[PDB]
């Protein structure tokens, strides 16, 4: 994947992170997805992705809040793929 | 001493506010607080020292090509008991903030809960309807970076619930209950900070040495970039001053843990916290052959020499007030030297006292001393004696008055 | 009354409607409905202007000069719902703050005392009133009291700096934890009392008094008295004398100074002589003293035009 | 600046046609485009992912004229005897 | 040219009636008030 | 905090370590260190490039004895290792770190100058032995990437030197 | 060679000090036209190779050339672009104007925008205020100038103008048949004031007060623009001019835009919240028409606008009265 991936990256231009997030993911190498989180204050991802991650649960819980955001019926003004 | 504290408690607490009878009950209720405190003390470091002396005896494993942590660290509690006291003084003062905390934990559930709501919603909704003048500018986006990546406000309300939040997150991280913070992130519907709080977990495959049943790993093998995220979540200023505070005790960041610190136990905490963190991963990349790297820090880092009188002297260099002021109290001079093990320093401040007039001190304070000698005299730690037949003199002639 | 000292030509092209000395009265901040905040250096007479501060929107209402220890800070108001915070350094007046979170027009700012910090007061015609709290790493922090008063707040004025028990034996080195107060007045005739509890600010106290909308609020310096005071001024035309012999009782007592024919538009007190004067809508300046009866005189009347 | 490049590699030749004190007017006229950029010349323009490649062509520059003023000192320098 | 008009620098004698019922109006008085001197 | 972020750069740039050497001595009072935030840090920094120079100076002349000489040696071993780590958060900051590098190593060239003993009686005093701290301790010196790097290549080209007359 | 050497070295630290320390020696004993030129090269290369540096580092430590105890100075680009800037200016000065060439010689950068202003080079008095720090109030007057040379000037006069204008970027001279040398110079001053923003009226307060010396009749949307923004000042220059009727056209038209009609050509805004009321202006208005009154005219208009204003405030007390009513439901949730 990781020349086709540099392809990509050198294509989204700024930004996207619902697609070139999506990219760098596909092909991981989370050693630099995080210094491209630098837009956004959320490398949530940046200790969660380079690990294992809690898995069984802790993501699960990232799963819940989804869950729960997605009940709520709230938040409609949501970005269209950042739910995928 | 705790029943008669309850006793007091309910008594002053009962009183109305402004009767100066009963200042001298709160003077002297401080002080036997301060005395259960010091019998607790007692019970955890003589334990330590006796059941140390016990074993100061048998051994022995050394290095591996592995270097899971926990096996690191079960190697070292072998021949080091030096950094283990200081993370018993984190653990001490961990119990008092719990202390302090008490029934309040059950309290915070009315406070921070969910809703029937509306909100920065309802004016998004109200905006896409007209074009209201004077309108704010707030967050289009409800990730929880969209404040700090959008450099947006949130609604007036739902920051002063953020704010509150995580004063109480840092309050359950300061008295050690890091699983009652995880717990309420988890019930404010903030899970994805609970999981924040979980990557300071120490990596372990138990699998590694050939189990015959396969266990499941713990930790997380990617400490090192959260912890580099923590540091640089603690050092930028968009975020608020307790969530700054959180990721800095998590990392190891006294600068921007200090900032929150009140008072000499809080600052006391925040030192002992950050120098058992440090020692540790010390040790941990002590124990590395090659792989990456989350970090290159300054050498002035690398070059730093923790001690515990190190902390005391940054103790005294403190512009704090109250610190300065609480660091000249008998008992937090008492811990000091306690800490310390420097006995012939305390009996040096003990005849100070004793010389500056013997009428000033107060009787729950030499019963504190001449039970702290009897103590060390059971010990074989008399530590000098003319003055100390003095002082029980002194104290005794105090009694027959 | 007094002899007669320097005369500063302004070359403004409107109504000054407020002037600032400096802590050590060798600058005048005046501003203006010509959108302007004039500073000018009147060293041993020479009038002299040193800046023309320009970036309001609007009319400016009211300047206020920080304590000389964080600088040379002034503070403006104005009809451009906006405070802006200027500073000087090395000569050079620059915009260093600006503060745009009120609805309507910015009527009164205040600073308080230097021992609480640089902290300021900000009272709006939106009804709220906001604390512009500095601490000298980082943004401005901002604490808004929400619906502070009914229809609009016209003036905002800090407590005296008062120490709990200062006649109580203290370590040398210790953190006194001053009780921040302030007062305020509106357009619902209330004056209204603020307290800072656990880092929020609570309203203390009601006083009811006015008839009509209150124009000025000031609460007077601490002359070492334990008894606090406040005057405050209205559309009515009255000026009250508000007084508090205990600060535990939080009982204050309106005695009415007088009753003006027309508006009564500020009211300031001298720092050390407890002398108020008081401005009206007559075009004169009076100046008010309590005697030992207790009862308050006129001890002035000045009017425009006797220089 | 398209003009600018071309000189760049003309000078960076073996042997440089241009003298000495031509492309230090030349630098001159740099200068003043800079200038000009950081105020009049279109800003949106000016903005380009070319400010790195354009600081390496004027250090290209600057090591081909002060190679080329040392040998025209000599060179001149030797013909003046 | 060089002579000028001559700017009338009063703040006016003595209109008041006029704005005043106009100010009766209780819909706004900050604007009323800026006439007068803090 | 005032004094060090503007009157010991002017101080340093007119060499004014009198002045300078009145607050900074009260100031390193035994009981007055237990109480300032960052002095370990400063009050060694100043205190010891003023002393570093004086000492040098007097005790050169005077008859150069060598216990001062041991102990100058302990100061200025460990003084590398603290200039290494100067935090001059700000401008003037690091302009002011830069001047003071800048004369503190122009004055030690001179002052070694005559240093380790002029060697009369051997071949022109060779400097055969080569110390592993002061290169370790460059490593760690913190300043900006041209002169101080410049300096540090210079030294490694020395350093190059050595290894070849011991080869 | 020393120059030369330093320059292979990469040592553009060094370059820079001996470049001005040859400029220095070279102003000192070499004042003839060519010795002075070789003053300006060797400055001109001095802050050529301290620019051309490195980058994390590209800092630089810079010592003052003491020679001609000695104080040490560091500029950064900053300090030596205030004094080539100045060196430019004065080499302009010169190839423009031969006797302030020699004064220029012997001249400041204040001196060289004055020299510019009075050889009638505006774009060169602009670039002088970009230079040091003097503001464009003076390149505003020297476009200003431009723009009068178009209200009151003459045929040879109109045909050397266009020479000046085309070296002044007027990216648009257009050159239709009706703007002449003197319309497109107007255009450039407008451009060049446009690509110099402030948040003051300095740039729309020049160009008035330079129209004013003879009078001036500045276009209908140029005037309204200028209400969008600046009523008051307007008021103020037509005080100056004593224009009565452009005045009360102009209040005509402002009270129209604060009841809602064209508030856009205003800089007006307008359940009701705020509504700032120029009281001050329209006594002054009063005195004004008070002071004089001998026309027949603007009485009429006066009073035109006085029954208006009436019929407006017991519209707003009304409105008012119902919003208080208003406000007053509901306490009863």
């Amino acid at each position: 994947a990781e020349e086709r991936i540099e392809e990509e990256v050198s294509l989204y231009g700024p930004e996207r992170h619902v697609e070139a997030v999506f990219s760098f993911l596909t092909g991981g190498r989370i050693s630099d997805a995080c210094r491209l989180a630098q837009k956004s204050g959320d490398h949530r991802l940046s200790l969660l992705l380079s690990q294992m991650v809690g898995s069984q649960e802790m993501r699960e819980l990232i799963s819940l809040q989804l869950v729960d955001w997605n009940k709520l019926q709230v938040d409609h003004y949501i970005q269209e793929e950042r739910l995928r | 001493c705790n029943t008669q504290i309850t006793l007091l408690k309910k008594i002053v607490k009962r009183v109305t506010p402004g009767q100066q009878k009963f200042s001298k009950t709160a003077s002297i209720l401080w002080l036997l607080q301060q005395e259960m405190v010091t019998w607790r003390l007692i019970a955890a470091l003589y334990r330590d020292r006796i059941q140390s002396a016990l074993e100061e005896e048998n051994m022995f494993e050394i290095a591996a090509p592995n270097a899971s942590e926990k096996t690191i660290v079960d190697k070292l509690f072998q021949r080091d008991t030096l950094v283990r006291q200081s993370q018993l003084v984190v653990d001490w003062l961990e119990s008092i903030a719990k202390d302090e905390v008490g029934d309040f934990s059950d309290n915070i559930e009315y406070y921070a809960k969910s809703v029937y709501w509306e909100n920065t919603l309802h004016t998004l909704k109200q905006r896409s309807m007209l074009s209201l003048g004077s309108s704010r500018p707030l967050v289009s986006e409800l990730d929880p970076d969209a404040p700090i990546r959008q450099k947006l406000p949130l609604d007036d309300l739902d920051r002063e619930d953020d704010i509150r939040l995580l004063k109480y997150l840092f309050t359950l991280i300061r008295a050690g209950m890091t699983d009652e913070a995880q717990r309420l992130c988890k019930r404010c519907g903030q899970a994805w900070r609970a999981a924040t709080l979980e990557g300071w977990k120490l990596y372990h495959d138990a699998n590694i040495n050939g189990g015959t049943e396969l266990q499941a790993v713990e930790g997380n093998p990617y400490r090192c970039v959260w912890k580099t995220c923590c540091w640089r979540m603690a050092e930028d200023e968009q975020f608020n001053k307790y969530e700054r505070a959180i990721y800095a005790t998590l990392s190891g960041n006294l600068k921007q843990l200090l900032p929150v610190c009140e008072s000499w136990e809080d600052t006391v905490w925040a030192h002992f916290k950050v120098m058992v963190d440090s020692l540790v991963e010390q040790e941990i990349r002590a124990s590395i052959i090659s792989f990456n790297e989350a970090n290159e820090l300054p050498r002035e880092y690398l070059e730093a020499n923790w001690t515990l009188d190190s902390v005391f002297e940054e103790l005294q260099a403190t512009d704090k007030k109250r610190v300065l002021e609480e660091n000249r109290e008998h008992y937090h001079i008492i811990q000091k030297f306690v800490i310390l093990a420097d006995v012939d320093g305390l009996m040096d401040e003990f005849s100070e006292w004793l010389s500056n007039g013997k009428n000033l001190l107060l009787g729950h304070l030499l019963r504190f001393m001449t039970h702290l000698l009897l103590f060390f005299r059971t010990l074989g730690l008399q530590a000098k004696e003319e003055v100390s037949v003095e002082v029980l003199k002194t104290y005794i002639q105090r009694l027959i008055n | 009354m007094v002899s007669v000292i320097n005369t500063v030509d302004t070359s403004h092209e409107d109504m000054i409607h407020d002037a600032q000395m400096d802590y050590y009265g060798i600058r005048l901040a005046t501003c203006s409905s010509d959108r302007s905040v004039k500073i000018f250096d009147v060293k041993n007479g020479g009038q002299i202007l040193i800046a023309d501060l320009r970036g309001h929107d609007g009319p400016v209402w009211q300047v206020a000069w920080a304590h000389p220890m964080y600088g040379n800070i002034l503070a403006s108001c104005s009809y451009d719902r906006k405070v802006i915070i200027w500073k000087e350094e090395n000569g050079t007046w620059e915009k260093t703050y600006e503060y745009t979170g009120h609805d309507s027009s910015v009527n009164s700012v205040c600073w308080a005392p230097h021992d609480f910090g640089l902290v300021l007061a900000c009272g709006s015609s939106d009804g709220a009133i906001s604390i512009l709290t500095f601490t000298g790493d980082g943004p401005w922090e901002v604490k808004k009291i929400s619906n502070a008063h009914t229809i609009g707040c016209n003036a905002v004025s800090w407590a005296p700096s008062v120490i709990p028990g200062s006649l109580v034996d203290q370590p040398s080195s210790q953190k006194p934890n001053y009780i921040k107060r302030f007062v305020s007045g509106g357009c619902d005739n209330l004056v209204k009392i603020w307290r800072e509890e656990d880092g929020q600010w609570k309203e203390d106290q009601k006083l009811e008094a006015h008839s009509d909308w209150v124009r000025d609020v000031a609460w007077a310096p601490s002359i070492g008295l334990p008894t606090s005071t406040i005057a405050s001024c209205s559309q009515d035309g009255r000026v009250y004398i508000w007084t508090s012999d205990d600060a535990a009782t939080n009982c204050w007592t309106p005695k009415l100074l007088h009753k003006f024919n027309d508006v009564v538009w500020h009211v300031s007190w001298s720092i050390t002589a407890n002398i108020l004067a008081v401005s009206g809508g007559d075009n004169k300046v009076t100046l008010w003293k309590e005697s030992v009866d207790g009862q308050w005189a006129c001890i002035s009347d000045v009017n425009k035009g006797q220089g | 600046l398209t003009l600018l490049l071309d000189a760049l590699p003309l000078l960076e030749q073996k042997q440089v046609i241009f003298s000495a004190e031509q492309t230090y007017e030349l630098m001159r006229c740099l200068e003043d485009r800079m200038a000009a950029k950081l105020e009049s010349t279109s800003p949106d323009e000016i903005q380009k992912q070319d400010s790195s490649i354009d600081n390496t062509k004027v250090e290209m520059l600057r090591l081909a004229l002060a190679r080329n003023l040392a040998r025209a000192i000599v060179t001149e320098g030797a013909l003046q005897e | 040219r060089t002579v000028g008009t001559r700017r009338q620098q009063e703040l006016v004698p003595l209109e008041k009636s006029v704005t005043h019922g106009r100010g009766s109006l209780l819909i706004d008085m900050g604007l009323f008030m800026g006439r007068s001197f803090r | 905090k005032l004094v060090t972020r503007h009157l010991a750069a002017d101080a340093v740039i007119n060499e004014n370590y009198r002045y300078l050497q009145s607050f900074l001595g009260e100031l390193s009072n035994p009981e007055h260190c237990k109480h300032i935030q960052d002095w370990e840090t400063a009050g060694k920094v100043y205190l010891d490039y003023i002393r570093v120079i004086d000492m040098l100076n007097l005790i050169q002349q005077d008859e150069s004895s060598g216990c001062e000489l041991e102990k100058l040696h302990t100061k200025v071993m460990s003084l590398c290792k603290w200039v290494e780590l100067i935090h001059c958060y700000t401008a003037k900051d690091r302009l002011a770190q830069s001047e003071m590098a800048k004369r503190v190593a122009n004055i030690l060239r001179v002052v070694l100058s005559l240093q380790q003993p002029p060697e009369s009686m051997s071949d022109s005093s060779e400097p055969r032995v080569p110390l592993r701290l002061l290169a370790p301790h460059i490593g760690r010196l913190p300043m900006p990437e041209d002169y101080a790097l410049e300096e540090l290549r210079g030294l490694t080209q020395s350093y190059l030197r050595e290894l070849i007359c011991d080869s | 060679l020393l120059y030369a050497f330093h320059i292979y070295r990469h040592n553009y630290r060094k370059a820079g000090s001996v470049m001005f320390e040859y400029g220095m020696r070279l102003g000192r004993e070499v004042r003839t036209l060519r010795g002075l030129q070789k003053q300006v090269n060797s400055y001109l290369a001095c802050l050529n190779c301290l620019r051309l540096i490195r980058p994390e580092y590209a800092w630089i430590v810079q010592p003052v050339s003491g020679a001609v105890s000695s104080q040490i100075e560091i500029l950064e680009l900053r300090d030596l672009e205030k004094e080539y800037v100045l060196a430019q200016t004065r080499l302009t000065l010169a190839k423009h104007n031969p006797s302030t060439a020699a004064i220029a010689g012997s001249s400041a950068a204040e001196e060289m925008v004055a020299l510019l202003v009075q050889a009638g080079l505006f774009d060169t008095a602009i670039s002088l205020c970009q230079t040091f720090k003097l503001a464009l109030t003076s390149v505003f007057e020297g476009l200003a100038c431009k723009c009068i040379r178009l209200q009151q000037g003459g045929e040879a006069a109109q045909a050397e103008a266009w020479e000046w204008l085309a070296a002044n970027q007027l990216a648009t001279v257009i050159t239709t048949k009706e703007s002449s040398a003197t319309d497109e110079a107007w255009r450039l001053m407008i451009s060049y004031l446009d690509k110099y923003e402030a948040k003051n009226t300095l740039y729309h307060h020049c160009i008035i007060n330079k129209l004013l010396s003879h009078g001036v009749p500045l276009p209908n949307w140029l005037i309204n623009r200028y209400k969008a923004m600046d009523a008051a000042e307007l008021l103020r220059l037509y005080l100056k001019y004593d224009l009565l009727e452009e005045a009360a056209e102009l209040v005509l038209e402002y009270v129209d835009a604060l009841l809602g009609k064209g508030h856009q050509y205003f800089g007006i805004q307008a359940t009701s919240q705020l509504v700032w009321f120029p009281y001050s202006a329209i006594d002054h208005l009063r005195q004004a028409l008070g002071e004089n009154e001998s026309n027949q005219h603007n009485q009429a208009i006066l009073s035109k606008l006085q029954r208006k204003m009436d019929e407006y405030f017991q519209k707003l007390k009304k409105a008012t009265d119902d919003y208080k009513k208003l406000v007053q439901k509901p306490l009863r949730a």
